[PDB]
RNA sequence: UGGUUCGUGGAGCCAUGGGGGAAUCUGGGCGGACCACCGCCUAAGGCUAAGUACUCCGGGUGACCGAUAGCGCACCAGUAC
RNA sequence: GAGCUAGCCCUGGCCAGGGUGAAGCUGGGGUGAGACCCAGUGGAGGCCCGAACCGGUGGGGGAUGCAAACCCCUCGGAUGA
RNA sequence: GAAUGCCGGCAUGAGUAACGAUAAAGAGGGUGAGAAUCCCUCUCGCCGUAAGCCCAAGGGUUCCUACGCAAUGGUCGUCAGCGUAGGGUUAGGCGGGACCUAAGGUGAAGCCGAAAGGCGUAGCCGAAGGGCAGCCGGUUAAUAUUCCGGCCCUUCCCGCAGGUGCGAUGGGGGGACGCUCUAGGCUAGGGGGACCGGAGCCAUGGACGAGCCCGGCCAGAAGCGCAGGGUGGGAGGUAGGCAAAUCCGCCUCCCAACAAGCUCUGCGUGGUGGGGAAGCCCGUACGGGUGACAACCCCCCGAAGCCAGGGAGCCAAGAAAAGCCUCUAAGCACAACCUGCGGGAACCCGUACCGCAAACCGACACAGGUGGGCGGGUGCAAGAGCACUCAGGCGCGCGGGAGAACCCUCGCCAAGGAACUCUGCAAGUUGGCCCCGUAACUUCGGGAGAAGGGGUGCUCCCUGGGGUGAUGAGCCCCGGGGAGCCGCAGUGAACAGGCUCUGGCGACUGUUUACCAAAAACACAGCUCUCUGCGAACUCGUAAGAGGAGGUAUAGGGAGCGACGCU
């Protein structure tokens, strides 16, 4: 059947982002939990150009 | 007129459709005075506020003159009568001597080639506009501003009048098509005539999808419901509701005034 | 800074075919543009450059063992010059 | 698994 | 209405949203309703070290652990997944 | 968290081939003028058969399966909500 | 020593079930330490509106090649999509961006909110929509509309030559639009050919024959030619298009009413360029040579594609903005703009490979899911159906034997035909087309494919219409009539309704419990009640705000009933 992951990069993209996080005091504070946890990916990486 | 169908198909025995002969050769409508982009959409910033909007054709949105007082004594040609998408009633499109195009709302008993003009001037005939004051008592007219210099408001819907009654220092009573009676402002236009396509009414939608033509997205019964969905959900094998009948959100919906007492729009007010 | 630009030259069965005609084919720095990898190419040999054309080329995966990474980004242009013109350096 | 299925039989 | 041990209690004091609305030393607040007496203070402007809290970081010690323990990780771990 | 799913918005795409034959046109007939009737034309429809396509009726298989909803036969719609 | 305890390790069932579609394999020869499994040849089977090609998304080295087999492969493995190494992705014209606007997002002004923040005309962002200039071949082991060859375009910038009041983010025009059906002429694609060109081939009884087999194009500026799309030309008046306009708009007189004329496309032709089979000979893991000086012509069918903004009809009444044309304003008219010709300048990102799948979504080399375009030939009325088969691609990554029960899937059956059973569940009968022929009832449409029947192949003769051709030969479509032939059987295979009568419920097409319920539940047109005079009622939000609605009592919200008839 149709599953749920229906990749498309520009959705993975304005969804998740760097700066979709940095727009609003919520996704903030996901990048600050993130930093300090120490995690090496602050966002996930979606990639081509 | 109201055309009509065979039975050639279910749906089509009850179905009925409005005659447009009075359509005159212009269907396609004007640029320059409008279309606007028309913006569907069934709800707010956010959320759905009126149920069962949607679907349905997509629409140009003609933006009329509901103000004539712009071209006092401007006298203007009647150059078509047209289908408007977005409301009952048709339109005029009129050509003035300035040149400027702008469409007014048909009145009933419009006809192309005819003369018509708006001011304290002014026949009173089929299409002109007046302030209320100077048109005689007991004509009907349509297209009523509610307050002077704010546009018309009043009986814009086909087949749609008011009557004047009387006077009274700076008002006029109205009769509207409701059949209330109202004190409007003497200094506010209104357009002699009656609204036309008055067979509106007449018309036999036929079946669903017909509705849904027209954005009219399926309405459901509180009945159909649950009672985390309405007063009317539930319980076993049908229901006769339990409860004085109400709204989904609690408040009940025969007999229950909801116009607000201390409006002060109430000391212009003469009936139902 | 023009010995910036071109970094080294490409060395394959391929770059070589383009000795037969003028494209000399060079590795370079990854953010230059074909317009300053003229300019460069030019002062560098001293030679009428006539076309460029340029491509990325991704790293490779590749793994030592537990360890596994990606080799640096590279860019190459090939650049056009003009009739009867060589350069030297590169004919060997 | 995580059922879902009512009990059913 | 909040604060104080104070849950309307005899409920003060201290804050305040609403209404009314003074005075400049013979002026004003308080000493648990209120009044008198006797006393303590001088509101509606602000700044002020130290003593106190904490441990990302550096150092010392241990009737603390010794690789299923001790931090999740003694090992390229917030990794692989 | 609406990359599954529900709805709506904006913008594109898709629907083999067959049937049936409404209005309306044209001619003829009829009448004081009509209504209406015959052909011929016409090509209407949440119209019909039926692929793609969207489904999931009934039965069988499958049941540590090919598969955490599959497969075979059969079946609903398929110019419209 | 226990907590269906926790982590780890190893047992049991067990050499048991399984090894992922029943599309299918056999052999010879290689290579190798080692071959059912790798390479090659021959034979056989399967897909062919694909199980074949080309994109989009997604994946991110899987591409090509060299050397390799510990593991990954449900077996093997000399192979690989795996390991190690190296090589590979070339653009002014394709796509995206230095263009545009949609929903929506953001958001200066502004409004609101204890804070975080929420709204918000302008503007900006925002795309398979609008705009925009490359076609055909040739090369690599791997890239090509990118490199190369030919032919053809686009912008800027600087020049000369000449034309004109030039000239804005501003005005106007245009761009610019629905659904259904469609006409004319073309192209793609396809069939045929006694004509043109070809290596060859007479087999096994017969055939040296207008014999068999293979192939008979593609691109192409200017100029033509043929289709067709756009569009009236004047002169006055002017108060409107938010300044100004000569422009547009509105009046009034002339000439046109025609596509005559201007332009704009499409298609043919075109200077020239390129391609060019079967077969045979070679060595590949494949490509090459020859066939060639290859020929490269005539008919026929013909689009859903092109001319396109074509035409007709209908109601539900069918984006915007920029490029583009034009008008003027500030300015400036030694500027500037336009035409022509030259030289010069033309960036950034993507390009490999998979792509109905072993490379994407499903923990897997998973019988599932996945958007667009091409999808040949024959026959069956047609068709993207069905059977076989071009090109192309596969035999599905365990095999070999055996011929028990039992299961799955399928074929057939004496006599009886539902006696089976909760129920004819299942399975069968029926089945396509053409033509007779059709009842109750009925809202006059229907019920109707009612039911029930007959015809269906092949041969010869006669003969009626078209279509393309000139009024004809041919080639292509529909027919009619008459004789006759064979078989058990003529939609001889494949795809293809069992029917009728009578009740209940629901009017009907529809919708619904993704993953046990598709129904008499929901919806539905329609009927009624009620609310609501517009800063409407109602709804969401603390508010601002927004929906309702850029609607206005024939309107909108709520409730019930649910076509229609009688009530
Ligand atoms: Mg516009
Ligand atoms: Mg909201
Ligand atoms: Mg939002
Ligand atoms: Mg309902
Ligand atoms: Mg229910
Ligand atoms: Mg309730
Ligand atoms: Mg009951
Ligand atoms: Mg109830
Ligand atoms: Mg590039
Ligand atoms: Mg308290
Ligand atoms: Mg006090
Ligand atoms: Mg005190
Ligand atoms: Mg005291
Ligand atoms: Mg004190
Ligand atoms: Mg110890
Ligand atoms: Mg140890
Ligand atoms: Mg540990
Ligand atoms: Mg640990
Ligand atoms: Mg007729
Ligand atoms: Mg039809
Ligand atoms: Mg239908
Ligand atoms: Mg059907
Ligand atoms: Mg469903
Ligand atoms: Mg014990
Ligand atoms: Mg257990
Ligand atoms: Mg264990
Ligand atoms: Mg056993
Ligand atoms: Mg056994
Ligand atoms: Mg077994
Ligand atoms: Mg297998
Ligand atoms: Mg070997
Ligand atoms: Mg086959
Ligand atoms: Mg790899
Ligand atoms: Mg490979
Ligand atoms: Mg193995
Ligand atoms: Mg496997
Ligand atoms: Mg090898
Ligand atoms: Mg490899
Ligand atoms: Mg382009
Ligand atoms: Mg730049
Ligand atoms: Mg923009
Ligand atoms: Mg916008
Ligand atoms: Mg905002
Ligand atoms: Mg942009
Ligand atoms: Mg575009
Ligand atoms: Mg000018
Ligand atoms: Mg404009
Ligand atoms: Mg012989
Ligand atoms: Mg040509
Ligand atoms: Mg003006
Ligand atoms: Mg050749
Ligand atoms: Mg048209
Ligand atoms: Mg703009
Ligand atoms: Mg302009
Ligand atoms: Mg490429
Ligand atoms: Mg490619
Ligand atoms: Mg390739
Ligand atoms: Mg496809
Ligand atoms: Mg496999
Ligand atoms: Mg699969
Ligand atoms: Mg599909
Ligand atoms: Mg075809
Ligand atoms: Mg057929
Ligand atoms: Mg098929
Ligand atoms: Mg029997
Ligand atoms: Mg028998
Ligand atoms: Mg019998
Ligand atoms: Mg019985
Ligand atoms: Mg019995
Ligand atoms: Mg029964
Ligand atoms: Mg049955
Ligand atoms: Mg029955
Ligand atoms: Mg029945
Ligand atoms: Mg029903
Ligand atoms: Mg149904
Ligand atoms: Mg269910
Ligand atoms: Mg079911
Ligand atoms: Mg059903
Ligand atoms: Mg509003
Ligand atoms: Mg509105
Ligand atoms: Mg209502
Ligand atoms: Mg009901
Ligand atoms: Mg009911
Ligand atoms: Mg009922």
């Amino acid at each position: 059947m149709k599953r749920t992951w229906q990749p498309n990069r520009r959705k993975r993209a304005k969804t998740h982002g760097f700066r979709a996080r940095m727009r609003t005091p919520g996704g903030r504070k996901v990048l600050k939990r993130r930093r300090q946890k120490g995690r090496w990916r602050l966002t996930p990486a979606v990639r081509k150009r | 007129a109201v055309k009509k169908f065979k039975p050639y198909t279910p749906s089509r025995r009850f179905m009925t459709v409005a005659d447009f002969s009075e359509i005159t050769k212009t269907e396609p409508e004007k640029s320059l005075v409008k279309p606007l982009k028309k913006t569907g959409g069934r709800n707010n910033q956010g959320r759905i506020t009126v149920r069962f909007r949607g679907g349905g054709h997509k629409r140009l949105y003609r933006i009329i003159d509901f103000k004539r007082w712009d071209k006092v004594g401007i006298p203007a040609k009647v150059a078509a009568i047209e289908y408007d998408p977005n409301r009952s009633a048709r339109i005029a499109l009129l050509h003035y001597v300035d040149g400027e195009k702008r469409y007014i709302i048909a009145p009933d008993g419009l006809q192309v080639g005819q003369q018509v003009v708006a001011g304290p001037d002014a026949p009173i005939q089929v299409g002109n506009a007046l302030p209320l004051r100077f048109i005689p008592v007991g004509t009907v007219v349509h297209a009523v501003e509610l307050e002077p210099k704010k546009g018309a408001k009043l009986a814009r819907a086909a087949g749609t009048s008011a009557q004047i009654q009387g006077r009274e220092g700076d008002y006029v009573i109205l009769r509207l098509p409701s059949g209330e009676l109202r004190k409007v402002h003497g200094e506010c236009y209104a357009t002699v005539g009656a609204v036309g396509n008055a067979d509106h009414k007449n018309i036999v939608l036929g079946k669903a999808g017909r509705s849904r033509w027209l954005g009219r997205r399926p309405h459901v019964r509180g009945a159909a419901m649950n009672p985390v969905d309405h007063p009317h959900g539930g319980g076993e094998g049908r229901a006769p509701r339990g409860r004085p009948p109400a709204s989904p959100w609690g408040w009940q919906t025969k007999g229950l005034k909801t116009r607000k007492r201390r409006k002060p729009s109430s000391r212009f007010i003469i009936a139902r | 800074t023009a010995y910036d630009v071109i970094l080294a030259p490409v060395l394959s069965e391929k770059a070589y075919a383009g000795f037969a005609e003028g494209k000399y084919t060079f590795w370079v720095h990854p953010k230059a543009t074909k317009t300053e990898i003229k300019n460069a190419v030019e002062t560098a040999f001293k030679v009428k450059v006539v076309k460029v054309n340029t491509l990325h080329v991704r790293g490779k995966k590749k793994r030592l063992g537990r360890y596994l990474g990606k080799r640096p980004d590279r860019k190459k242009a090939i650049v056009q010059v003009a009739p009867g013109q060589k350069i030297e350096a590169l004919e060997g | 698994x995580g059922g879902p299925k009512k009990k059913k039989k």
